[PDB]
């Protein structure tokens, strides 16, 4: 029923600006106080801004220092947050939230929209098959993998045989390496089925609009 | 600045235990709220006004406190309760840093697999040696790399997954990144896992000169 849907996030250079939107449905949007909350990469949660139902009462968090401006258009059921002079500490997931009564708990939250402040530019990832090779295995099961190196920004999505190998998958959280992201994904299948049955990793990087398939072939020694 | 702190930052318990977590304020305040978060999704209202349960919250949960001290309590804990719980109050800028509740289970040793650098990465001039340690418990595990018989510490990056939603195991990758020329100067590469499931390590290796 109730829905809150954020948008407008993205990459942004230091010193720039960005306007975030939050579209509402399922309730009388003009009767409710609204807020923006942000979650930093360290998972810390910070109350950014608050606006009363009529648009005539406004508050800001301690580090906002005049660079943020919250506003709303009750006619179009939308809440906004204008950001300016953005700094590296402003990188976070930005959430649209709604208030219940006058003790200011937040009874519904949106899906979140991500904001990243840096000089880095969008970069597609390289994708490398991980066959055992000189490290051949010998059990009823074999484990294979894919290495995904050098992309920005997060995230990538990894699947195996188009999601038909779902069980036995571990896709590890990404880490920054030379200020570019890298992760690996592993899959475990019966050893009797490989290489007789093909195994492929499907890498998708929406921000660079790239999609690659790497078949896992046994190495030519 | 009224500030919140939460204790413990991390705890773990088997299903069926009583669980308690504390939220402290630098000065007295009232009407405390608690929010539950699970990986990949938004925070959810769980407890509000210190004691009221949000909709859909089982009566095993209860919130209480006053003054500068508050707490959230779970009777007969169930696996779905695993999450991060954050306190917050109407005069507070920064949410408390949260307690992460994790599921205790039986000890399990890791399935270890080593992967020599791909020929495609080598073509580009990089050399990543990848070692996977999968389906283990507890989370605390130690990985060691040996290159031609001597320990190596530079250029290693380790990454754990969140506790597995189906079996409560952890997995982790340990990756040794080297330049292609530094990779070509050595032959024996070894990834060792030392866990409290056994005093003797699990060991996987290869010689670069093979294949
Ligand atoms: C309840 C309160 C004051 C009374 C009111 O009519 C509405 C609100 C909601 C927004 C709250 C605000 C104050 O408490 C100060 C807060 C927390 C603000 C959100 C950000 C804030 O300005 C701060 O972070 C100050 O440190």
């Amino acid at each position: 029923e109730v829905q809150l849907v954020e948008s407008g996030g993205g990459l942004v250079k230091p010193g720039g600006s960005l306007k975030l939107s939050c579209a509402a449905s399922g309730f009388a949007f003009g009767n409710y106080d609204m807020s923006w909350v942000r979650q930093t990469p360290e998972k810390r949660l910070e109350w950014v801004a608050f606006i009363g139902s009529g648009g005539g009462r406004i508050y800001y968090g301690d580090t906002m220092k005049g660079r943020f401006t919250i506003s709303r258009d009750n006619a179009k059921n939308t809440l906004y947050l204008q950001m300016s002079s953005l700094k590296s500490e402003d990188t976070a997931m930005y959430y649209c939230t709604r208030h219940y009564n006058y003790y200011y708990s937040m009874d519904y939250w949106g899906q979140g929209t991500s904001v990243i402040v840096s000089s880095a530019k969008t970069t597609p990832p390289s994708v490398y098959p991980l066959a055992p090779g000189s490290a051949a295995q010998t059990n009823s099961m074999v484990t294979l993998g894919c290495l995904v190196k050098g992309y920005f920004p997060e995230p990538v999505t990894v699947t195996w045989n188009s999601g038909s190998l779902s069980s036995g998958v571990h896709t590890f959280p990404a880490v920054l390496q030379s200020d570019l992201y890298t992760l690996s994904s592993s899959v475990t299948v019966p050893s009797s089925t490989w290489p007789s049955e093909t195994v492929t990793c499907n890498v998708a990087h929406p921000a660079s609009s790239t999609k690659v398939d790497k078949k896992i072939v046994p190495r030519d020694c | 600045d009224i500030e919140l702190t939460q204790s413990p930052a991390v705890m773990s318990a088997f299903p069926g235990e009583e669980v308690t977590m504390t939220c402290s304020a630098s000065s007295s305040i009232n009407y405390m709220h608690w929010y539950q978060q699970k990986p990949g999704t938004s925070p959810k209202r769980w407890i509000y006004d210190t004691s009221k349960l949000a909709s859909g919250v089982p009566a095993r949960f209860s919130g209480s406190g006053s003054g500068t001290s508050y707490s959230l309590t779970i009777s007969s804990m169930e696996a779905e309760d695993a999450a991060t719980y954050y306190c917050h109050q109407r005069s507070i800028f920064t949410f408390g840093s949260g307690t992460k509740l994790e599921i205790k289970r039986a000890d399990a040793a890791p399935t270890v697999s080593i992967f020599p650098p791909s020929s495609e990465q080598l073509t580009s001039g990089g050399a990543s040696v990848v070692c996977f340690l999968n389906n283990f418990y507890p989370k605390d595990i130690n990985v060691k790399w040996k290159i031609d018989g001597s320990e190596r510490q530079n250029g290693v990056l380790n990454s754990w997954t969140d506790q597995d939603s189906k079996d409560s195991t952890y997995s982790m990758s340990s990756t040794l990144t080297l330049t292609k020329d530094e990779y070509e100067r050595h032959n024996s590469y070894t990834c060792e896992a030392t866990h409290k499931t056994s005093t003797s390590p699990i060991v996987k290796s290869f010689n670069r000169n093979e294949c």
